[PDB]
């Protein structure tokens, strides 16, 4: 997970 | 995408391809959105909550290529990035997941259509397809739930609108789904959308016109059994649109 992650807030994401 | 099919802008037009620009000057795809109008791009609030300045993003249209620039392709930078003030995430769900985009490019013009660039009508107030419907979505989200590159070429899929009941039964998503939101998933539980897909349309035939139903918001894994996609509701957003849209 960094800066470039795409979507980070999608499903699935490290945020998601 | 998971599951589904290549395509190309040609056959989803109104699909936005949104990227930021990074201190040094990389730029790396964002989320996927929706054309409305000629000025205007509708996306997901959660896109942006990281880094909510507009200055940082690009628009294209007319775009089928991920890292590639693609003949009839339009660029544009972000005039007015509007993000929902009662956007709010649990563990899972996403809550008021909608977001605007007024898009100009550098010469100071709103969209035109094209072959490759149109608009996607909004429903009707509270103007849904009834469920089982069979519906689209698109972007360059992930293949596989694993992957850690996304395609580079646009896909689309088919999935079908879930009912509120099936979708609000224990074993899918329970009380974490709202009227404000639309389940849609594939019934062999084959193909959905993913990382990557997120701001991206649903697009449903309705009373006989192509439709924005739904954008891609939240959801369980991605291609997981009774863990539909789950949707941000716009015939029940048309207020927060109009109010934030006015010319
Ligand atoms: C690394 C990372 C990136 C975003 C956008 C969000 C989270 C939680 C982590
Ligand atoms: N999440």
């Amino acid at each position: 997970c960094s800066r470039y992650e795409v979507d980070c807030r999608g499903r699935g994401g490290p945020c998601g | 995408i998971i599951g589904g099919e290549f395509t190309t802008i040609e056959n989803q037009p109104w699909f936005a391809a949104i990227y930021r620009r990074h201190r040094g000057g990389s730029v790396t795809y964002v989320c996927g959105g929706s054309l409305i109008s000629p000025c205007w791009v509708i996306s997901a609030t959660h896109c942006f909550i990281d880094y909510p300045k507009k200055e940082d993003y690009i628009v294209y249209l007319g775009r089928s290529r991920l890292n590639s620039n693609t003949q009839g392709e339009m660029k544009f930078e972000v005039e007015n990035l509007i993000l929902h003030k009662d956007y709010s995430a649990d563990t899972l769900a996403h809550h008021n997941d909608i977001a605007l985009l007024k898009i100009r490019s550098k010469e100071g013009r709103c969209a035109q259509p094209s072959r490759t660039i149109q608009t996607i009508a909004l429903p009707s107030m509270y103007n849904d397809p009834q469920f089982g419907t069979s519906c689209e979505i698109t972007g360059f989200g992930k293949e596989q739930s694993t992957d850690y590159l996304y395609p580079e070429q646009l896909k689309m899929t088919v999935v079908k609108l879930i009912s509120h009941r099936e979708c609000q039964q224990p074993h899918y998503y329970g009380s974490e789904v709202t009227t404000k939101m639309l389940c849609a998933a594939d019934p062999q539980w084959k193909t959905d959308s993913c990382q990557g897909d997120s701001g991206g349309p649903l697009v449903c035939s309705l009373q006989g016109r192509m439709t924005l139903t739904g954008i891609v918001s939240w959801g369980r894994g991605c291609a997981l059994k009774d863990k539909p996609g789950v949707y941000t509701r716009v015939s029940h957003f048309l207020p927060w649109i109009r109010s934030h849209t006015k010319e």
